[PDB]
């Protein structure tokens, strides 16, 4: 039975996300500043920079790559609370109506990204993985959390959106509420 | 700064004359909503056959506006909910299930017959009363009717689906520059509150019950944003209130208001559920105790708009607003009712008074004067007009 | 014609006589209107022309109930937005509707020997995500839910506890009245809001004695022969000293939504205003947490989340007494070099004429 | 001294043993 064992601060901050698509009824406004595709490159152009070894840099961006493919796959299925979907909804209505075939990558904030990788251990006990690739993905995984944990308030810093602007989160309509919880 | 002070009795005011107006359609009494509501369109007739019996077809001159039609009531909601609106009807209801969740126009609020009919006519008769104001054939128009200041922008909230109390703000707003909201229902009057919350052309003034009691809005400190700071004055009462206290609170804020505000129109929303025996109201006020208030606004003599409103129990609103009438034209009216065909709702004393329960008071003198002094200190900011 | 309505019977009926038995003892002038009222369209706007498996009752992706569509193949249905894509009802699936687990079957046709062969053909193809693979191939085979996240994390904080339909709930939450429903309907008028019937609620329970006010200092129980001297004591839920409806001047009992915080808890937030956010961290409760104690006590700064003794930085109450000593003197010193350089710029541009 | 005294005043007056820590947790806020 693996177990990634996350920083306490992210920890807190996935929490506060769940307070915020409960009860306070917000969502995450999208198109967010920082996708998840801007994360995942810096995170591997910032770790290339360093890491000299070919078979480290390979497994790098092996890594990148598919954690990028499995969230494109994986976001509708099992990363959205039950308010968020009707917005996820119209979102493809809106691509399908403009001809551009939908990416959650170039869309979605990272906090979504968090969601995944709190996922990630059912995700590989699941499953019929090798004992040492599962445990170097844990360790990988485990290095971009760390990475992350250096930069937590350049993406996750609190800005109140009933009073300013450009919060990472805003607030429903009661007729958004409605549709979306109570259809 | 509130000071017991006791129950004068109402008398009518010498020198202020005026010549009014009656707005009533000899339908809209035959709507009804469903089965067991507590608020009916059978309640509008009532007071119009007392008008009719006592003979005030003499005093004033009765008119019936012609309905508004989409795009002038479109001047407020969306398209879509005046549309769907338009369109519903029990038998096709099924054909609705998103719309009617999102609009929440099927659960606390139904879809019964003439929906739309009876909305519509309500908004005509607020707007055409607004416009023969402005206009300025008449000084006064009753409209006891309209008045339904829940419907929000795109759902119908609390039994009441046009918002026609905006509308007719808006067209006295075409040449008045200030106008005042009065808002006496025991509710808060959330819909026009919210609608004219970022601005300063239009200042409303609710008393009403807080509390765990719909719509739960209406604390002291919602005072209005944007350049609307310090323009809406909320005043959260509390259970059994009796006459005496009401009107001790209402005389002074209202004073205050029109000494800084200054509006050049009124638009008092003479709501009936604030009576003792409602099916929803909790305070316990007599027929004296709430003509008070409207004989209060016109002794200042503006061009102002009465409207209708709530109405649980079609015997003490019936006679409330006729009543009002009355004394809104100068005439006190005679405590013995004559024959009408509805001649036996009104027993068993068969008078038109109505009697105040023994409910407790709880409006505790020193609550009030820090409400008092709360709102007087914001207000102190509105002496420029 | 024989339906009953609401009185009981037929509507061409007069009473029963059980009914009238169990409540006994033993020209008008609006017939004018149509002469008098005359239309108006004075309005400025008039211009404007104007096998039977049976199916479940929940969403199984959301386990809460709505208006739903149902499998033909399995017993399992959801919400209509609860699918990948989301479908809409208007434009319902024409003929059979297959869940994604059924549909999966029916791909692969219950053979194990075509899963493992396409397997090795999409982990050949694919051999740019050679790691990620076996999830990449099962995605498509997992029927769609809400995100619950895992209670491996849910138990770092105490006081994060879910509620009904999987909510967040803080323990700032009162409490699921349920049953005081029927307590609300008292046989004996003595409900929720607490109306003419103040004895014992100025009077402690367990102690026996007094309530007290904290900003007035007086229990005014008034006298049950002259009850308008009472002033509803309500004590808070945290701190528990005992206030007056008219002390904290609000007017109502929180009994519905939250528990009521007295005026003295300090924040839970900031809004600097000059606007920066949050001093004060959650409640990393357990044994994982580490206090810290200063080896200086004078000057260290740290934080906000300060725990008094007679990551966590305890202080002590003389230490604080010294730090505000230390902000009240600096800010006396800088306001007074703030109006000596004010005075001095004046005594310059005074002398420069 | 006058402010020891301040600081005494309030450990009596506000009485209550929580209530001081409150009122030291909003000073050191501050
Ligand atoms: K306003
Ligand atoms: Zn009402
Ligand atoms: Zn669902
Ligand atoms: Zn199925
Ligand atoms: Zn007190
Ligand atoms: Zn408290």
């Amino acid at each position: 039975k693996i177990s990634l064992q996350i920083p306490i601060k992210l920890k807190s901050v996935l929490v506060d996300d769940w307070e915020y698509v409960t009860k306070d009824k917000k969502i995450c406004r999208l198109p967010a500043d920082v996708t998840v595709e801007m994360v995942l490159n810096k995170y591997e152009h910032e770790v290339s920079q360093e890491l000299e070894s070919p078979g480290s840099q390979s497994q790098l961006s092996e890594y990148c790559a598919g954690l990028k493919l499995y969230f494109d796959k994986c976001l509708g299925n099992m990363l959205l609370y039950r308010l968020e979907r009707l917005q996820y909804d119209e979102l493809l209505k809106k691509s399908s109506k403009d001809q551009k075939p939908l990416v959650p990558i170039r869309i979605y904030g990272a906090i979504h990204l968090l969601r995944l990788i709190s996922v990630l251990p059912e995700l590989i006990s699941s499953t019929t993985m090798d004992l040492q690739s599962c445990q170097l993905l844990i360790k990988q995984t485990e290095d971009f959390l760390v990475w992350l944990l250096m930069h937590v308030d350049e993406y996750f810093n609190d800005k109140d959106p009933n009073r300013s602007d450009d919060a990472l989160y805003v607030n429903t309509s009661s007729q958004y509420e409605g549709v979306a919880l109570g259809m | 700064v509130y000071e017991a002070t006791p129950f004068d009795p109402i008398t009518v005011k010498p020198s202020d004359k005026r010549r009014v107006a009656y707005f009533y359609d000899a339908d809209v009494g035959n709507y009804a909503y469903g089965a067991g509501h507590p608020m009916k369109p059978h309640r509008i007739r009532m007071a119009h056959s007392l008008i009719m019996n006592y003979g005030l077809y003499k005093k004033m001159e009765i008119y019936r506006a012609k309905p508004a039609t989409k795009q002038e009531m479109c001047q407020f909601h969306t398209d879509e909910y005046i549309d769907f609106l338009s369109r519903v009807t029990p038998d096709n209801l099924e054909m609705f299930k998103r719309e009617s969740v999102k609009f929440n126009v099927g659960d606390d609020c139904p879809v019964f017959d003439g929906l739309y009919e009876y909305c519509s006519i309500s908004g005509g008769g607020s707007m055409e009363g607004a416009a023969r104001l402005n206009r300025g054939k008449c000084d006064v128009a009753v409209n006891y009717a309209g008045g339904l200041h829940h419907a929000k922008k795109s759902e119908a909230s609390g039994f009441c689906y046009l918002n026609d109390i905006v509308l007719g703000i808006i067209e006295l707003l075409r040449y008045h520059p200030r106008v005042l909201y009065i808002d006496i229902d025991v509710h808060h009057g959330d819909g026009v509150e919210e609608a004219f919350y970022t601005t300063d052309r239009v200042m409303t003034c609710s008393f009403h019950k807080y509390g765990e009691f719909f719509p739960g809005t209406g604390e002291l400190r919602d005072i209005g944003v944007g350049a609307g700071k310090n323009y809406a004055v909320n005043v959260p009462l509390r259970d059994g209130i009796d006459d005496a206290t009401y009107r001790s609170v209402f005389e002074p804020v209202i004073k205050k208001i029109m000494e800084w505000y200054q509006p050049s129109a009124v638009v008092l929303q003479c709501g009936g559920d604030s009576l003792s025996g409602d099916r929803l109201g909790c305070f316990n006020l007599s027929m004296e105790g709430h003509a008070n208030c409207v004989n209060y606004v016109k002794s200042f003599g503006i061009p102002m708009m009465v409207v209708g409103g709530g109405g649980y129990t079609m015997r003490n609103v019936a006679r409330t607003w006729c009543f009002e009438t009355g004394l809104l034209n100068n005439v006190v009216l005679d405590k013995d009712l004559p024959y009408n065909e509805y001649y036996e709702y009104y027993g068993p004393d068969y008078k038109l008074s109505v009697r105040p329960s023994n409910m407790f008071n709880v409006n505790t003198p020193e609550y009030l004067d820090k409400v008092m002094t709360n709102i007087f200190a914001n207000l102190e900011n509105t002496k420029y007009a | 014609d024989s339906k009953v309505s609401v009185t009981g019977l037929p509507l061409n009926k007069g009473p029963s006589e059980k009914i009238k038995r169990e409540s006994l003892w033993n020209d008008l002038k609006t017939f004018l209107t149509e002469n008098m009222t005359e239309e108006s369209n004075i309005r400025s706007t008039i211009g404007w022309n104007g096998i039977d498996f049976e199916n479940e009752d929940f969403c199984s992706a959301c386990n809460q109930s709505g208006s739903f569509l149902c499998c033909d193949t399995c017993p399992k249905s959801f919400h209509f937005l609860c699918l990948d894509p989301p479908i809409d009802p208007n434009n319902l699936p024409k003929g059979d509707w297959h869940c994604n687990e059924c549909k999966f079957k029916i791909f692969i046709n219950n053979s194990m020997a075509t899963l493992k062969k396409i397997e090795s053909n999409f982990i050949k193809q694919n051999n740019n995500v050679k790691i990620f693979a076996k999830l990449l191939f099962n995605i498509d085979s997992h029927n769609p839910k809400q995100f619950q996240l895992p209670n491996y994390i849910k138990e770092t904080f105490p006081a994060v506890k879910t509620g009904s339909r999987g909510q967040y709930s803080d323990e700032n939450d009162k409490i699921p009245l349920t049953d005081r429903q029927l307590f609300n309907t008292s046989y004996g008028q003595s409900i929720t809001k607490l109306d003419s019937y103040n004895p014992d609620t100025h009077i402690d329970s367990n102690s026996g004695k007094f309530l007290i006010c904290y900003k007035c200092n007086q229990t005014r129980l008034g006298s049950w022969s002259h009850p308008e001297n009472s002033r509803l004591i309500m004590t808070c839920d945290y701190c528990q000293t005992p206030w007056h409806l008219d002390c904290v001047p609000r007017a109502s009992f929180k009994n519905l939504g939250s528990k009521w915080k007295c005026p003295l808890h300090s924040p839970t937030k900031v809004y600097k205003k000059i606007y920066k956010v949050w001093k004060k961290q959650r409640l990393i409760n357990k044994k994982n947490q580490l206090y810290y104690e200063p080896l200086q006590k004078i000057g260290y700064q740290n934080n906000g989340n300060i725990q008094i003794i007679p990551k966590i930085t305890q202080i002590d109450e003389n230490s604080i007494k010294y730090d505000f000593f230390d902000k009240i003197y600096k800010s006396k010193m800088v306001q007074k070099r703030k109006l000596f350089q004010f005075q001095e710029s004046l005594i310059d541009k005074l002398v420069s004429n | 001294n006058e402010e020891v005294t301040f600081f005494e005043k309030a450990k009596r007056y506000i009485g209550n043993k929580h209530l001081y820590t409150e009122f030291l947790k909003i000073l050191n806020l501050y």
